[PDB]
RNA sequence: GGGUUUACGACCUCGAUGUUGGAUCAGGACACCCAAAUGGUGCAACCGCUAUUAAAGGUUCGUUUGUUCAACGAUUAAAG
């Protein structure tokens, strides 16, 4: 009762070859890279770091509206932290 | 013979109690109760970022859609919700929900003040382009507690069986 | 009875805890789920956890719906590390692309969730870049010839200094 | 477990597992049962470590 | 439906290093040899020091007078270091390690013979006087919650206020005081020594003005 | 609706509410619709039959529940409010049912 | 019941209610929380 | 106002609304300008527990109390006329507001104490046994406390505790 | 049943008398009394 | 909050308020031992633990010690 052995057999080269972790079924079948000439560009066109803020977003849009009530969220649970029941 | 400070109080004189009593505090009472006075001028309320978003997004939607079909929002389950997300979006016809405070008043001030006793309970916007409303009542046949309340379709606002016959016809 | 949510392994479906006792309070057997679950599981690799939902009925019967393999594990797949990092954000785990984010979100948008909602594959990206950078592991745009082993090296020494301190800590705790 | 029947393996102290057996029947309507043998050692836990030696005071005489 | 107001987020206030209180002795490293007299006029009347805000935003204000040793010490420090988040929060103290001594006799003991022995050390708080002064980037509604219980077990009646509190109630406490009704008050009677009212009271009330009474204060008196 | 959802309705036929959309008096009708379909009312019981009959001029507003005891509940909802319907509704099927 | 000089509730489905001139802290989950006003 | 009709025709139950025709006020009142109902028509530090037809404007028939919200009343004047109507109930007036039980009128009991001016109930007040001297004295309270703000045309305050 | 422990208006817990109304009046007359008594004396 | 032990002050008596324990007689308070009505329990029942209300009635017989206390024997519904 573990996780799956097969985990970077060749860790240096085939992991930056092609991905393994693909193929479920039995029968071992890994799909290529497919370089950056199949894929479109929303995939590069896209934040892959530390999130926004607030005093970044346009109070405009809706994800600005999203992050405040995340934020007002965060500070009822920070304000409820005194629950005697 | 009891110290200058003491715990039990240090029970005063009788000539410090009556001046106490006649030193005590009175408060400003009016000559009329300001509460049910006449109440001051209005202080009145400035539109936030929200709201306006929200009503840009109403005229956005009145403007560039064609059909717009008002329905009651049925509380059922979040799954059976997707499922009717997706089974909608096969069709390319989507959704909205807009809080009343925000869909009166801007309903009431446009062409569309037929539609207020429609927007009383829970509501339910189906925004279509280019209207099929024949898979739309299909889609609604197979929910029984699912009713169609009206809607416009180009500028034309029907009831249930006005829908029935533009899907019909 | 109603829905109970499980995430047990392809083939490695024990009748026990815990997933026995629960079954067993239900009313249906543990041994017939068992032999349903490998059944229609035995073409998968034997080793993967996949979430599934049992659908119990008030007359002791139940149905199965198997989803996509954990997304944990497939992010731990692509990265080649088996355990995820312990403090994230302060540590690296492993390495990943943003190909194989896209792969990743290729082959598990074909699940209940995403077969439900209409998203485009962008939301699962993003969501498969929440999870990764949850793990710990981080994700560049296009670096992978030998960097991939570069931080291999290291973070290898890293673990096995970290477990070194763990035994040595323990035995400080032991001791005291 | 196997099926409705599950075994659990535990560590548990000589000195604490007196009186078991009235117990766990009691608690289970009388269908449960264990077995056990000698492990290991490890240091004792203060409290009895404090009991013992105030018995073996008391049993020498002098505190 | 319901429109979203923005959360207060703070960013300039710069959590020090050891948030959490520290600890005090029981008796001072250079403990008093002669021993002193209990003088009351460290309890009696209003708080001269200590009354405002240095660094913190929130505080422990005492309305009264007492003593505190040793015991409310670590009552307060072992509460607010186990109540409090050391990563967004941060504690002060506002009064001294306790210095004054207190003499005590055994029982069986006549009176007189000479002066007891040194017991324990105290610190003297008078009224108006804050106790501890917290800080960070926490709000009100918690920290008042969680000081409260301290205000309570503390010897004088105490309260969880703040920079925005400890304003308010003085505007109040000055708007009272000005808008007050009757031409008689106990200050101006006390300075005109009206009625020969200087027989009965004391010449600490000229300046307390009615308001402090031995180790008590009541605020609702103008 | 958690009243119905404990109550236990699965000892109910049929029940349906018809009214017209286009009225003045349609908020607790559709109030009461909204609260015998919510989704725990559903899950308490699958084998009854939920109707919204939707007309234009009809200016009547009525709720019928036929239940399995031979009774049927007529209740004319014009004026009256949708808590009231909805405790009226429920004291009538826990005393015959 | 437990006879208190400060009532206050211990789950969110303690009621308070006032009979016989006090007050009644009454609980139907846990019925540990009685509580009474004395 | 609005009345529950039930009717009962072979296990068959009609409940209808029937909305009736209710009186209005008053033409002119003699301060038009005030928001609240008493404080507009100068009924402020007027009324009492005898004043009996102000009081029964806002009843339900079987001795309820009408909601604020249907009302209009300020808050203060409400508590007001909510103690008022409890010590009218506890006086005895109000003979028409009460539940009709033909079952329990029946069976008579000893007889009503003649009371007025009562603050608590007749059934959770225990009686004073030490009375206390004349320094420390339990006194009896009668009357509301919060009509102590009553014009007072004897200019003697209102014994709330004797 | 209530007993003042020593004396009537000496010991530590001394007699709860209150201040009545007609001692209010009293003191605020000569305090009035006194008020115009200090005005004559100002010039 | 009470004034039940010790101590604290010496206010009333040293031209007298006679001082511990037992016998008889008990009065009163409840901060209730039993008997009565209840709540909660880590209350399964017998045994238990605490809380509320309730003072009309009871609260044993013996060895030792002058003993109040204290240990022990036998009981009671209990030996406040
Ligand atoms: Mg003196
Ligand atoms: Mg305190
Ligand atoms: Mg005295
Ligand atoms: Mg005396
Ligand atoms: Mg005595
Ligand atoms: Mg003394
Ligand atoms: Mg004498
Ligand atoms: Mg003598
Ligand atoms: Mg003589
Ligand atoms: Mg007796
Ligand atoms: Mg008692
Ligand atoms: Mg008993
Ligand atoms: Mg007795
Ligand atoms: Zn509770
Ligand atoms: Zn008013």
């Amino acid at each position: 009762e573990a996780l799956k052995d097969p985990e970077v057999c060749t860790d240096p080269f085939r992991l930056t070859t092609h991905a393994m972790g693909v193929n479920i079924y039995k029968e071992g079948q890994d799909v290529v890279l497919k370089p950056d000439s199949e894929y479109p560009e929303w995939l590069f066109e896209m934040n892959v770091g530390p999130p926004k803020k607030l005093e970044e977003l346009d109070p405009e849009t809706r994800e600005y509206w999203r992050l405040l009530r995340k934020h007002n969220i965060w500070r009822h649970n920070r304000l409820s932290k005194n629950r005697k029941f | 013979g009891s110290k200058a400070v003491t715990r039990h109080r240090r029970v005063m004189h009788f000539e410090r109690q009556k001046l106490m009593a006649v030193t005590e505090y009175i408060p400003p009472k009016p000559t009329i109760n300001p509460r049910c006075l006449p109440p001051p001028p209005t202080p009145p309320q400035e539109e936030t970022g929200l709201v306006r978003l929200l009503r840009r997004e109403i005229a956005a939607v009145f403007r560039d859609n064609r059909m717009i079909a008002v329905c009651q929002h049925v509380a059922l389950s979040a799954e059976d919700k997707l499922l009717l997300r997706h089974q909608l979006r096969k069709h390319k016809i989507l959704m909205k929900i807009f809080p009343n405070q925000v869909l009166k008043p801007f309903l009431e001030e446009s062409k569309y003040q037929n539609l207020l006793p429609l927007f009383v309970g829970h509501n339910l916007l189906l925004v279509s382009e280019e209207p099929k409303v024949k898979e739309m009542v299909r889609i609604l046949k197979g929910i029984p507690f699912l009713p169609l309340l009206g809607g416009c379709i180009d500028d034309t606002i029907l009831s249930r069986q006005g829908f029935i016959n533009y899907s019909k016809l | 009875s109603g829905m109970i949510r499980a995430i047990v392994r392809a083939g490695q479906a024990r009748p026990g805890p815990p997933l026995g006792p629960i079954l067993g309070q239900r009313g249906v057997s543990i041994n017939q789920f068992c032999k349903e679950f490998n059944e229609k599981t035995k073409d998968i690799k034997e080793g993967i956890p996949l979430p599934t939902k049992i659908f119990v009925k008030p007359d002791r019967t139940f149905e199965i719906k198997i989803g996509q393999p954990t997304v944990s594990y497939f992010l731990k797949a692509a990265a080649g590390i088996e355990k995820g990092a312990r403090h994230t954000g302060k540590e690296v785990a492993g390495l990943v692309t943003l190909k194989h984010v896209y792969e990743i979100a290729r082959v598990k948008a074909q699940d209940d969730a995403f077969a439900l909602q209409d998203v485009p594959l962008s939301s699962v990206v993003r969501s498969i870049i929440g999870s990764a950078r949850s793990l710990g592991i981080r994700v560049v745009k296009d670096l992978s010839s030998e960097e991939l082993a570069a931080f291999q090296k290291e973070r290898a020494l890293f673990l096995a200094a970290q477990r070194e301190a763990d035994l040595a800590a323990q035995a400080e705790a032991a001791k005291k | 477990g196997v099926e409705d029947y599950f075994t659990l393996y535990a560590d548990v102290p000589l000195n604490d597992m007196f009186g078991y057996s009235t117990e766990l029947r009691s608690c289970t309507e009388g269908k449960g049962e264990y077995t056990m043998e000698y492990s290991r050692y490890q240091p004792c836990l203060p409290s009895t470590q404090e009991d013992v030696i105030n018995k073996y005071l008391e049993a020498t005489g002098q505190l | 439906f319901k429109t979203l107001l923005p959360v207060p987020t703070f960013e300039d206030v710069a959590i020090p290093e050891k948030p959490k209180l520290r600890f005090v002795e029981r008796v001072p490293l250079v403990p008093k040899v002669r021993r002193e007299r209990k003088n009351l006029s460290d309890i009696r009347g209003p708080s001269t020091e200590a009354t405002e805000f240095t660094e913190g935003r929130f505080a422990i204000l005492a309305l009264g007078g007492g003593y505190l040793h040793w015991g409310h010490f670590e009552m307060m420090r072992l509460t607010i270091n186990r109540s409090m988040d050391p990563k967004n929060m941060f504690a002060l103290w506002r009064v001294p390690a306790p210095f004054k001594p207190i003499t005590r006799k055994g029982m069986g003991q006549r009176m007189g013979g000479g002066k007891g022995a040194i017991d324990h050390y105290v610190t003297p708080v008078k009224a108006g006087r804050l106790i501890v002064e917290m800080g960070g980037r926490c709000e009100f509604k918690e920290v008042q919650g969680f000081l409260d219980l301290v205000a309570h077990k503390l010897p004088f009646p105490a309260k969880a206020v703040s920079r925005e509190t400890l304003e308010k109630m003085r505007k109040d406490q000055e708007e009272r005081e000005r808008n007050n009704q009757n031409p008689w008050t106990f200050e101006r009677i006390a300075t005109a020594n009206m009625l020969g009212i200087r027989k009965v009271l004391s010449p600490y009330d000229l300046t307390h003005k009615g308001r402090y009474w031995g180790k008590f204060y009541t605020p609702e008196r103008v | 609706a958690a009243a119905l959802a404990r109550l236990g309705l699965r000892a109910v036929k049929q029940v349906r509410v018809q009214f017209c959309p286009f009225e003045k008096n349609v908020e607790s009708t559709r109030t009461f619709l909204q609260a015998v379909s919510s989704e725990k009312v559903r899950c308490t019981n699958l084998n009854c039959s939920v109707i919204a009959d939707v007309r234009h001029d009809g200016s009547e507003p009525c709720v019928d529940v036929l239940f399995g005891d031979g009774h049927r509940l007529i209740m004319r909802g014009a004026h009256l409010t949708a808590q009231e319907m909805l405790t009226a509704f429920a004291s009538h099927i826990q005393a015959r049912g | 019941f437990k006879t208190k000089g400060v009532l206050k509730k211990r789950c969110r489905d303690c009621y308070l209610v006032k009979r016989r001139g006090r007050w009644f802290i009454y609980c139907k989950t846990n019925p540990k929380h009685k509580q009474r006003q004395m | 106002f609005r009345e529950v009709v039930e009717i009962l025709d072979g296990k068959t139950t009609i409940i209808e609304g029937r909305i009736t025709e209710t009186p209005q006020e008053s033409p002119n009142p003699p301060n038009p300008t005030g928001q609240c109902p008493i404080c507009r028509w100068n009924l402020k530090h007027k009324y009492n527990y005898e004043d009996v037809l102000l009081l029964s404007q806002f009843i339900r028939p079987h001795g309820g109390m009408l909601p604020r919200r249907i009302t209009g009343l300020c808050q203060e004047e409400h508590l007001k006329i909510e103690e008022c109507v409890k010590m009218a109930h506890r006086a005895g007036l109000l003979p028409n507001h009460r539940p009709k039980l033909p079952e329990g009128f029946v069976p008579k009991s000893k007889p009503r104490l003649n009371r007025y001016l009562t603050r608590w109930s007749p059934r959770s007040v225990k009686p004073i046994y030490n009375k206390g001297h004349r320094w420390n004295k339990v006194r009896m309270p009668v009357g509301s406390p919060l009509l102590k703000d009553n014009v007072s045309y004897s200019g003697r305050p209102l014994l709330l505790y004797h | 049943r209530n007993r003042i422990p020593g004396r009537q208006w000496i010991g530590k817990h001394r007699r709860p008398r209150p201040v009545s109304a007609q001692a209010k009046q009293n003191m605020i007359r000569r305090l009035e009394t006194e008020a115009e008594n200090q005005y004559w004396l100002s010039r």
